[PDB]
């Protein structure tokens, strides 16, 4: 057996919601072994949240979270806790557990062994399919499809049906204030096309069950 | 995959094709099928390009389910023709086409025969019928810029550089083809033992290789063994992201030591690394292939041209 | 009163070449540091723990030296799987678990101007009473782009976002949206509308114009 620690799934919350996320330690001694916590929020790096030692439930945290989340422990179980009394935007973000590994009194210790993530994402929006606009055109050119105002990810973007993969940027969805997602697909074609090829994209969002194609057409 | 460029998004029928000397150059142009391209413009008076954005590696094969197509660095009968191993020839009314391969809607196809290699390309404009004895007019084509799903090869094929062998070799292989196939009068045309009643010409599943001589050698019972061998010509010269090295960067790097390259080009030709006071330098890098064939036939170990499994039109002894 | 500075934030590097990271901390960490590899869409990973111990499984490519401030991650020829982010950890002094910021070992390339296109709102959007203009700058090298909106010459900003590509698989470039969004009301009280990018591969700033209602 080998160190493993398992993460719960992705979680959708709204602001002011309470959320508890769990990390499920094996192949090892658990009460024995410092468990952190770490968060990533989009696009940036780490930051150390706080750690527990499940064998007394004894725990410190970064000043930075210090009384705005609270880690456990079941050691019956083999699973450390983090959790939000009441989520804010600003929470969405990946978490990782970590076991932390000791070796000796000069220093305290490094995250040998890290948990998958989870992804948390807070809005107070309801699940909403995409409203899908062309960008029009405009050697070669460049033409797309705005998938705007949707929740949660993921949506999925095909062009014509599939046929048409190469030259394709879907750029990465984007959380918006509004607590909608936003994103654009574009494509580069040659010019001369612009009138004789049909381009269409499929917009597909499973979590509201919808499905667009939306012809894009020059002027 | 590619060897070493992305499929081509051309953005116009007209544009020209260079003659490129260095082999990295010319394998760019394998790799995006512009050799196809030029055949079926010299050939047809096609205009434009096939393989557009999908380049070789969607290329339609028969049968599809293809080993050796598996291996981007494994040289189809067109990519030895570009490569001046061998000509695929322009098809003549006599030569015959197989049953089975979906010709609907293609624009070329390509088999090699009992005794060379044959090629049937579209004009502007037009694809193959189903039974892909002629072209008609489809508007699908009218761009110029067509798919790769344009394209088929039909067979199992790997080409590679050959080891000539002597006239005496051929024919003790030919007539060991000849005692494994008793039964077979002629193939794509060619005589191959002597009949007098014969059946009409069937469709005929067949290993075989290309040495070098007048004809192919098939086979029944073979044994195949794939060697890396590591020559020059197994290796590609490059830029991350910006394509082919030119002719003589390319000798450069295959003869000096003083190139970037993968752990196999190091081992073998020598590489240098670091540093640079800016732009990246020329990299090579090992084909993606099993290595070189050599085939067991007959007693004889041969390392032939090309070797495959492929379907070719045979009559039989009826008596 | 303790940082750990990671130099530089990207660094470009050729496949097969070796790769020398830097951190550096504000005061002295003795060997407790650690170094954490982060490959796109994963979980990070220990590489190197007590500034230079290897941790187990790890290839022999990464090595990590220093003591007290100054520390190195080398990787001795880069391969493929590399090419990610990488993080030092300092675990000496309280608070434990500083992280540097982390820095991106990308594929290097010759420089490539970004290809600019501007794309007006929809109709259809219009109608939904929102305005949307698109700013695309399509294929470039290296990532450091540029991107100002002047509605008629006003500089804008806090009313757009910008999303970014991962380095292409086959050519290793970027590609980078803009988004501008306005209320239709807002939209409807200016004439220009522009793009403005600013790019290495550039010899001069690139603009991108339309003229609400017109072509
Ligand atoms: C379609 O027609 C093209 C024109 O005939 C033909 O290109 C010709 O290809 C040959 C063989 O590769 C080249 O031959 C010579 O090229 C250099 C000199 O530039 C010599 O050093 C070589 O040793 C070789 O003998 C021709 O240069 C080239 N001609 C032109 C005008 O490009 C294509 O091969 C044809 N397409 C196909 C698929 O066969
Ligand atoms: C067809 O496309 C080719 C390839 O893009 C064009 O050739 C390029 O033309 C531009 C100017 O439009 C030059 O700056 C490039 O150097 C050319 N590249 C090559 C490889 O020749 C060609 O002009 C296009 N044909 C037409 C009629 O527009």
């Amino acid at each position: 057996s080998e160190v493993q620690l398992v993460q719960s799934g992705a979680e959708v919350k709204e602001p002011r919601e309470s959320l508890k996320i769990s990390c499920k330690g094996s192949g090892y001694s658990f009460t024995n072994y410092w468990i952190g916590w770490v968060r990533q929020m989009p696009g940036k790096g780490l930051e150390w949240m706080g750690i527990i030692f499940p064998g007394d439930s004894d725990t410190r945290y970064s000043p930075s979270f210090q009384g705005q989340v609270t880690i456990s422990a079941d050691k019956s179980i083999n699973t450390a806790y983090l959790q939000w009394s009441s989520l804010k935007a600003s929470d969405t973000a990946i978490y990782y557990c970590a076991r932390l590994k000791r070796r000796g009194f000069s220093g305290e210790g490094y995250f040998d062994y890290w948990g998958q993530g989870t992804l948390v994402t807070v809005s107070s929006a309801s699940t909403k399919g995409p409203s899908v606009f062309p960008l029009a055109p405009s050697g070669t050119a460049a033409l797309g499809c705005l998938v705007k105002d949707y929740f949660p990810e993921p949506v999925t973007v095909s062009w014509n049906s599939g046929a048409l993969t190469s030259g394709v940027h879907t750029f990465p969805a984007v959380l918006q204030s509004s607590g909608l997602y936003s994103l654009s697909s574009v494509v580069t074609v040659p010019s001369s096309s612009l009138g004789t090829q049909t381009y269409i994209c499929n917009v597909n969002h499973k979590p509201s069950n919808t499905k667009v194609d939306k012809r894009v057409e020059p002027k | 995959g590619p060897i070493i460029c992305a499929g081509p998004i051309h953005s116009n029928k007209s544009a020209d094709i260079p003659h490129l000397l260095g082999y990295s150059e010319k394998i760019c142009q394998i790799d995006r099928l512009i050799h196809v391209s030029s055949w079926l413009r010299n050939h047809s008076q096609f205009q434009g390009y096939v393989g557009q954005r999908g380049g070789r590696s969607q290329v339609s094969y028969y049968p599809a389910e293809n080993s050796y197509s598996r291996w981007s660095g494994l040289l189809s009968p067109c990519d030895a023709d570009w490569l001046g191993m061998l000509v695929v020839k322009k098809a003549k009314g006599s030569d015959m086409i197989v049953p089975g391969p979906s010709y609907k809607g293609k624009v070329f196809f390509e088999r090699p025969t009992f005794d060379g290699y044959v090629g049937w390309g579209c004009g502007s404009g037009k694809s193959r019928t189903e039974s892909g004895e002629l072209c008609s007019s489809d508007s699908g084509t009218s761009s110029g810029l067509l798919p790769s799903d344009r394209v088929l090869w039909i067979g199992d094929v790997a080409c590679q550089p050959m080891t000539p062998i002597p006239e005496e070799t051929f024919l003790e292989l030919k007539s060991f083809s000849q005692s494994e196939f008793p039964d077979i009068c002629k193939i794509d045309g060619i005589v191959f033992n002597q009949c007098e009643g014969e059946s009409l010409p069937q469709p005929f599943d067949v290993a075989w290789m290309d040495v070098g001589h007048s004809h192919k050698i098939i086979m029944r019972e073979h044994k195949t063994k794939w060697v890396q061998e590591s020559s020059s010509k197994d290796f590609v010269c490059y830029k991350e992201g910006t394509g082919p090295c030119s002719e003589s960067e390319e000798k450069t790097c295959k003869t000096s030591g003083s190139c970037r390259g993968d752990m196999q080009f190091c081992k073998v030709a020598g590489c240098e690394h670091g540093e640079e006071a800016s732009e990246a330098k020329c990299r090579c890098s090992l084909v993606h292939k099993p290595g070189e064939v050599v085939v067991s036939y007959g007693g004889m170990r041969v390392r032939p041209k090309c070797y495959g499994f492929s379907r070719m039109m045979a009559t039989l002894e009826v008596n | 009163e303790l940082t750990l500075t990671q130099s530089p934030a990207t660094l470009s590097v050729s496949p097969g070449e070796r790769a020398t990271l830097s951190c550096r901390a504000s005061q002295s960490v003795s060997s407790n540091l650690a170094w954490y590899q982060q490959k796109p869409g994963q979980a990070p990973r220990l590489l190197i723990y007590g500034a230079s111990t290897r941790a187990t499984g790890i290839p022999a490519r990464f090595s990590g030296s220093g003591s007290g401030t100054e520390f190195t991650l080398t990787i001795s020829s880069l391969q493929s799987e590399d090419f990610a982010v990488y993080y030092c950890q300092q675990y000496n002094n309280w608070p434990p678990y500083t992280f540097g910021q982390g820095t991106k070992v990308e594929i290097k390339r010759t420089v490539a101007a970004p290809s600019v296109f501007i794309f007006p709102p929809s109709d259809e959007q219009l109608k939904s009473g929102t305005a949307s203009v698109v700013c695309l700058l399509n294929n470039f090298y290296p990532r450091e782009a540029k991107v100002q909106w002047k509605v008629d010459n006003a500089l804008q900003s806090g009313n757009s976002q910008e999303s970014v590509t991962e380095q292409d698989s086959k050519d290793s470039t970027y590609s980078l949206s803009s988004t501008l969004t306005l209320s239709k009301a807002d939209y409807e009280k200016h004439k220009v509308y522009a793009c403005e990018v600013t790019h290495q591969g550039l010899s001069s700033p690139v603009t991108k114009s339309f003229n609400r209602g017109e072509c």
